């Protein structure tokens, strides 16, 4: 079999900015790779094939070129729409193989959170869990740690976090981080606290809410 | 124009059996070859079978070879993918493509992908709760609200707000997986804190695998 | 073991672009040189310093 | 369709085989109708995953 | 970096 070696495995660039990433084939495939647009929830989308051809449709700033068995794709002026994944495939023998994959993300200003905290909702009390959700809105970079605190306990093992990939428009993260508790416990303890830390605030910032305030 | 549907995934028993079809529309299957590509987590996007609808020729993956059969039925403009002793690792988006169309030595179409889960668990509808806008969730005019969809077994589950009139600040986040084994997801919103009570907000929950609709709509707390 | 060599690619006209190579060491510090040499072919020269026993590096491109 | 005396032979075994349940003995089928040209491997993981289920 | 199914995007 052919292997695809692609490089970098992440890169990360502002908008307007020439971007270049390379696939390494292990034998000779002469010109037959193709290279292929992953968005989020999305399927392949065909960019270049033969090397350096232009799929119909695609936007002129992609372009690919070949010398020996590395091959490298190149977009002229990053967009926001280009944060995706990027992928390199050799059809020269059969089985056709695919490169690993390079992640490309946008570059752009530090932005702090919105911090917002939901207790749990009444209709999940009545059957005994309670999950507490933490929400950091439209945030960069994405690095960020939260804390939960319960009447000012620090926890840990019992919450799990989710983020988002880069907004459409703005490029910028939303994370949530939900603390699991029993319907008992909860009802055991006054004060549910979330505490974010993140490069765009001056310093931590706690949202906080009583069991049973309005 | 050109498409290509993936129809059939779902949860299955590890030994057991599922059949996909891929069907087409916009070009004559003849006309191209057809081949089916999986993408999973431990092997990345992997090439599994392919067929010339013209004369049936047909070439495997070494590790589906003899468990997948890849066929085509020209006079249904379809393509089916058996897979039999069914694995953990054949867990994946399954994705058919055609390749030659139009004299383009790529694969230019590719379905929509459908998700193959191969496991013992169970089918698990998923409680949907509202994640009510409050005092704690608002700030600089505009309030966050949103839908807690809880303990679903296998992915996956859609949201939308508003039967999709609402998209501009949805963030959906992507599903974490709990140690019970079952899956759980929000999806929220942020809205000018002035509709709060005269903007209805519902969530419309779809998790297929078990016929699950929920159309949650979202309030602010009484007190 | 794996390891996870980050860059800084430092472009003359100053802007400034960060890239990931993740391997052993010695693959993910080949890659690294390797694409290096590919970008200082439009970009000019380059010349790597190495923080953090190698598993950092700052690429200045000469223009 | 039909079938020569080759593949008519993989359908037999497959039918005969007692430690597969009636799904998978049918996906197995299918997969001999699938594709003529597999009835050997075909074959060949039937008698693998009859044997695991001993 | 990892690929994740829920999301179809490398995990890095």
């Amino acid at each position: 079999d052919i292997q695809m070696t692609q490089s970098p495995i992440l890169l990360s660039a502002s908008v307007g900015d020439r971007v270049t990433i390379t696939c390494r084939a292990s034998q000779d495939v002469n010109t037959a790779v193709a290279w292929y647009q992953q968005r989020t929830n999305g399927s392949p989308r065909l960019l270049i094939y033969s090397a350096s051809f232009l799929y119909s449709g695609v936007p002129s700033r992609f372009s690919g070129s070949r010398s020996g068995t590395d091959f490298t794709l190149t977009i002229s002026s990053l967009q926001p729409e280009d944060e995706a994944d990027y992928y390199c495939q050799q059809h020269y023998t059969t089985p056709p193989t695919f490169g690993a994959g390079t992640k490309v993300e946008i570059k752009r200003t530090v932005a702090a959170p919105s911090v917002f905290i939901f207790p749990p909702s009444d209709e999940q009390l009545k059957s005994g869990t309670a999950s507490v959700v933490c929400l950091l809105n439209n945030f960069y970079p994405r690095e960020a740690k939260v804390q939960w605190k319960v009447d000012n306990a620090l926890q840990s093992g019992n919450s799990q976090e989710s983020v988002t990939e880069q907004d459409s428009k703005d490029s910028t993260y939303s994370l949530s981080s939900t603390l699991t508790l029993s319907k008992a416990d909860y009802e055991k303890h006054k004060v549910y606290a979330c505490e974010v830390t993140h490069q765009g605030l001056s310093s931590p910032v706690t949202k906080s809410f009583n069991r049973g305030e309005c | 124009e050109v498409q290509l549907v993936e129809s059939g995934g779902g949860l299955v028993q590890p030994g057991g059996s599922l059949r996909l079809s891929c069907a087409a529309s916009g070009f004559n299957i003849k006309d191209t070859y057809i081949h089916w590509v999986r993408q999973s987590p431990g092997k990345g996007l992997e090439w599994v079978a392919r067929i010339y609808p013209t004369n049936g020729y047909t070439r495997y993956a070494d590790s589906v070879k003899g468990r997948f059969t890849i066929s085509a039925d020209t006079s249904k403009n379809t393509a089916y993918l058996q897979m039999n002793s069914l694995r953990a690792e054949d867990t994946a988006i399954y994705y058919c493509s055609r390749w030659g169309g139009d004299g383009f030595y790529a694969m230019d179409y590719w379905g929509q992908g459908t998700l193959v889960t191969v496991s013992s668990a169970s089918t698990k509808g998923p409680s949907v709760f509202p994640l009510a806008p409050s005092s704690k969730s608002t700030s600089g005019g505009t309030a966050a609200l949103g839908c807690l969809v809880k303990d679903y077994f296998p992915e996956p589950v859609t949201v939308s707000w508003n039967s999709g009139a609402l998209t501009s600040g949805v963030h959906t986040f992507p599903c974490v997986l709990q140690s019970s084994g079952l899956y759980s997801l929000s999806s929220v919103v942020t809205v000018p804190s002035s509709s709060l009570g005269t903007q209805t907000y519902i969530c419309n929950v779809n998790h297929k695998p078990s016929n699950t609709k929920v159309d949650k709509k979202v309030e602010p707390k009484s007190c | 073991s794996e390891v996870t060599i980050k860059v800084n690619l430092i472009f003359a006209d100053g802007k400034i672009q960060t890239a990931e190579f993740k391997g052993t060491f010695e693959e993910a510090t080949a890659e690294a040189y390797r694409y290096a040499a590919l970008l200082a072919k439009v970009n000019g020269e380059y010349t790597a310093d190495l923080e953090d026993g190698g598993n950092h590096m700052n690429i200045k491109f000469a223009g | 369709g039909s079938y020569n005396k080759d593949q008519q032979s993989a359908f037999y075994e497959i039918l005969n085989m007692p430690n597969l349940n009636e799904a998978q003995r049918n996906g197995f089928i299918q997969s001999l109708k699938d594709d003529p040209s597999q009835s050997t491997n075909v074959l060949g993981e039937a008698k693998k995953l009859n044997e695991s289920q001993a | 970096c990892q690929f994740d199914l829920s999301t179809r995007r490398l995990k890095c």
